[PDB]
């Protein structure tokens, strides 16, 4: 009932400002032909009321996936997006959000032999958006499991703290794969939500209402 | 290895609960705070030329 | 709590000419804003203890089921690989350059405030 | 100057985290199915069976196993093999 | 009353003591953007305090 | 005797005299929701209007909005309550919203009740204490009620009229039915010429009539064309409808 | 002590100015400090691997050995690549040892 107090210019406030303003910049508003003044201001406000909140949705999916992907790089933790229903359940949910937005642009009625081939390549976007997140979080962690088993075979067989140039070259190969996994954790949360702005932004187009009557000169 | 979960609907609903909490938390807690300090700065930087000229025309002190 | 300029105006109006210039540091400090003083510690809040016992209750529970996972020595040697990068990030990230790089992401901190240019609001 | 005002309130959780933790727990306990390695039996079987025979060996793996596949309990020797 | 006038203006806004009283309306113009910038950037930084 | 005990319980416990005895605690909650269910009851609302009068000076702004639109729907006008309501508004005018003031004014416009201090503190609040696009979120049938309430009372606030003229567009009038759009366009042009204020967004309330003139008379289109020529030389040009494309 | 205030100040001066890159000399052998961290990293992994193995050494490995055996075991339960076989041999070995 009493909210907390926030310092202005905090680092999480500055990061989330730049993150939100990034994903909002991916689907920018289009400039009308008219000058924007008090005549055009309800047409601009109504143009914003009909645009989807992709600036908010894409930073919802950025912040929920980069938090899940980076859990996999914390010790004792696995990434939730390394699960099939989690990661592909976010991919179908973006694809259905784009489709529900594109179906409402009409009156919820669904759109010769061409259109089953536009549909297939469009329905594959559903599974491809989630499986790309799932396989990247799975295939990076699986390779790390195999190579840690190989790099444990040498000190198990040879001496503990002995024959160390054999295990140094593979502990530095294991260390450079966890480092690549920090890059794939940040990239795949970016690629998921760059693509969410692209798919949802396809149906983010409505008619500018504008002035129907003018007093020229 | 582990490919399919024990329930796919339980993992899909965990994703929808996590991503709808992040949607609620952003819309309700983060973005009001973002915009309170983004738009104090932005309104002051956009009005600064017309605020000061309106105030120059108003105060009789010159 | 009325505003401090009307407290300045009242406190300067009801002083005399003789003690005007002596009173100006106690009218200055009566209208200074409150910056609350650094209280005693009372450290580790009732929620900072939930956050650290609940994180220890999570790390012990995750290390418990990692140790019986059929690849248990590979699972427990991945926490060594993952915590090696948490150590190398404390020693490689420029934390002052990162702090001032996030300050530029936000337009509120990327500049200075800009209104009210002092020659418009004089009272002569 | 305001630095000591922000040190007073210490740690605090995010402002609705009790609804995230109660939502993730309510998905993991309201599964609507038995609890992952168990099977619902009748009350006549549960009252008649020892607690060493209700346990399966697969559900109690050894906490740091010297051989991969060691289990802590052994369960019912009355197999239907 | 002149001493009490300037007491309030220098308790609230003490940076005003850096534009001398004779050189004040030599700064003005008809528009606010035309005011001479001799003291503008100095007044803005003295107003931000001693740190 | 089961039917006898229920019927005896129904004639002495559940009546409207005890329905107004539980409704004495919080008045503007129970006043607002009952009147939305269709409970007018003119002399049950007099029990409301005296139970709330020691509280009107300390109500929140959403409580004051709930009193006036309930006492509008029940059509009951208590003049010494409605001066305590306008003394809540004109004492807390910075806290009211345009969503709340446009519903309080439309109550005060039905019951022809105004003050000069109230008409300034509603216009000061819509213009300065509220967001400048709050008229755009209003719906033009409520803004025309505010425009005539300032023309009935002869109150010329040229700053308020530039604010309310934002909320007239093709968007805001297109959400109206053409029976209600006609009742608004004539009501807005009658107020725009009473002050002689012809903003650049008068060409959307004029063009809402001239794009469909078959709903208007020739007497009302003479009223419309009187404002069109009055606005054409003020804005410095000539009116022209646009065929889209 | 105050439990949050002592070792926070001890960890602070272990984190910041406690530096074995200069207190142990070590600029004689290493070029930068960016490559002292890049092998303190790999040194942390090799130490942590060798501690995790040695803290329970007589174990049949879950990971595939590449055809190698630790010490004088070579036919025991530790090197047996069939796991139900080695469970039988470990239970025999545990009575003796
Ligand atoms: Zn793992």
């Amino acid at each position: 009932s009493s909210v907390r107090d926030v310092k202005t210019g905090s680092l999480p406030t500055n990061f989330l400002t730049g993150v939100y303003r990034f994903w909002r910049s991916q689907n920018p508003a289009e400039k009308p032909h008219d000058p924007v003044n008090d005549r055009l201001l309800p047409a601009v406000v109504d143009a914003s009321d009909k645009r989807a909140s992709i600036g908010t949705w894409a930073t919802t999916f950025f912040c929920t996936i980069i938090s899940c992907n980076l859990l996999g790089l914390m010790p004792f933790n696995e990434a939730p997006t390394s699960g099939l229903g989690f990661a592909t359940g976010l991919g179908v949910s973006v694809w259905a959000t784009a489709t529900i937005l594109g179906l409402s642009k009409t009156g919820f009625k669904f759109p010769f032999i061409f259109v089953p081939l536009e549909t297939i390549s469009y329905t594959f976007r559903a599974v491809s958006l989630g499986v790309r997140l799932w396989v990247n979080m799975l295939a990076g962690h699986t390779l790390l499991h195999i190579l840690t088993g190989m790099a444990l075979a040498l000190p198990f067989s040879l001496g503990f703290f002995s024959m160390v140039p054999a295990t140094f070259g593979v502990c530095c190969l294991l260390s450079a794969l966890v480092g690549l996994e920090y890059l794939v954790a940040v990239l795949q949360s970016g690629v998921f939500s760059i693509l969410s702005t692209v798919y949802v932004g396809e149906f983010n187009h409505d008619k500018f209402i504008g002035p129907a009557a003018k007093i020229v000169k | 290895m582990k490919l399919l979960p024990e329930s796919l609907q339980q993992e899909a609903a965990t994703a929808a609960v996590v991503a709808s909490w992040v949607l609620w938390h952003l819309d309700t807690q983060l973005l009001p705070t973002i915009m309170r300090e983004h738009k104090l700065h932005a309104c002051w930087a956009a009005a600064a030329k017309r605020y000061n000229e309106k105030l120059f025309k108003l105060n009789p002190s010159y | 709590e009325g505003n401090s300029v009307a407290g300045i105006i009242k406190s300067v109006n009801e002083t005399s000419g003789a003690n005007l210039l002596s009173s100006l540091k106690t009218i200055k400090a009566q209208a200074a804003p409150i910056y609350p003083a650094a209280a005693s510690s009372t450290g580790y809040s009732t929620q900072a203890k939930i956050a650290l016992f609940g994180a220890l209750s999570w790390i012990l529970y995750r290390a418990d089921g990692q140790s019986k996972a059929h690849e248990w020595i590979v699972d427990l040697n991945l926490n060594v690989l993952q915590a090696a990068w948490l150590i190398s990030f404390s020693s490689l990230i420029p934390f002052r350059a990162v702090y001032f790089a996030f300050r530029g992401m936000a337009p509120a901190t990327a500049s200075t405030l800009n209104g009210l240019k002092t020659f418009s609001s004089i009272s002569l | 100057s305001y630095s000591a005002y922000f040190a007073k309130a210490g740690f605090q959780f995010p402002a609705g985290l009790s609804a995230l933790v109660a939502g993730i727990v309510a998905l993991n306990v309201c599964t609507g199915r038995p609890t992952k390695g168990t099977k619902e039996i009748s009350n006549a079987e549960y009252n008649a069976t020892p607690i060493g025979y209700l346990q399966s060996p697969d559900q109690h793996p050894t906490a740091f196993p010297k051989v991969p596949g060691m289990k802590d309990v052994h369960g019912s020797p009355h197999h239907h093999h | 009353r002149l001493l009490k006038l300037w007491a309030k203006r220098l308790l609230v806004s003490p940076e005003l003591a850096i534009v001398p009283l004779n050189e004040f309306d030599a700064q003005l113009a008809s528009k606010f953007e035309g005011i001479s910038p001799k003291y503008q950037e100095l007044l803005s930084a003295v107003a931000q305090g001693n740190k | 005797p089961s039917q006898n005990l229920v019927s005896t319980f129904a004639n002495k416990v559940i009546v409207e005299e005890n329905l107004v005895n539980v409704a004495e605690i919080d008045v503007p909650f129970w006043s607002y929701w009952l009147s939305s269910a269709g409970f007018t009851s003119k002399d049950a609302f007099v029990k409301f209007a005296e139970a709330v009068k020691p509280k009107v000076a300390a109500l929140s702004t959403s409580d004051i909005t709930n009193l006036t639109v309930a006492f509008k729907r029940a059509n009951y006008y208590d003049k010494d309550l409605f001066t305590g309501i306008e003394a809540n508004v004109s004492a807390n005018f910075t806290k009211f919203e345009t969503e709340q003031l446009l519903q309080i004014v439309a109550t005060f416009d039905a019951f022809n009740h105004s003050s000069v201090a109230f008409l300034d503190d509603v216009a000061d609040s819509i213009t300065y204490c509220n967001h400048y696009l709050a008229p755009v979120r209003a719906g033009a049938d409520e803004l025309a009620t505010l425009l005539t309430y300032y023309a009935k009372n002869g109150h010329e606030r040229a700053d308020l009229l530039a604010t309310v003229a934002r909320g007239f567009s093709e968007v805001s009038l297109g959400k109206l039915s053409a029976a209600q759009r006609k009742d608004t366009v004539l009501s807005a042009l009658k107020a725009f010429q009473t002050f002689g204020f012809y903003p650049e967004s008068i060409e959307a309330v004029i063009g809402a009539a001239l794009v469909s003139p078959a709903e208007y008379s020739a007497e009302e289109l003479k009223e419309v064309e009187a404002v069109k020529v009055a606005a054409e030389n003020a804005l410095g040009g000539e009116f022209v409808l646009i065929q889209e494309g | 002590m105050a439990v949050t205030s002592f070792l926070g100040k001890a960890f602070e001066k272990y984190f910041y100015d406690f530096s074995a890159y200069e207190q142990f000399g070590l600029n004689r052998f290493l070029s930068s400090k960016g490559q002292y961290v890049a092998l303190r990293h790999v040194g942390f992994v090799m130490v942590g691997v060798n501690v995790l193995l040695a803290a329970n050494f007589p174990f049949n490995p879950p990971f595939p050995t590449i055809g190698m055996c630790p010490a004088g075991w070579e036919g025991t339960w530790v090197c047996q690549a069939d796991k139900a076989k080695a469970l039988e041999m470990y239970k025999e070995w545990k009575k003796s040892n």
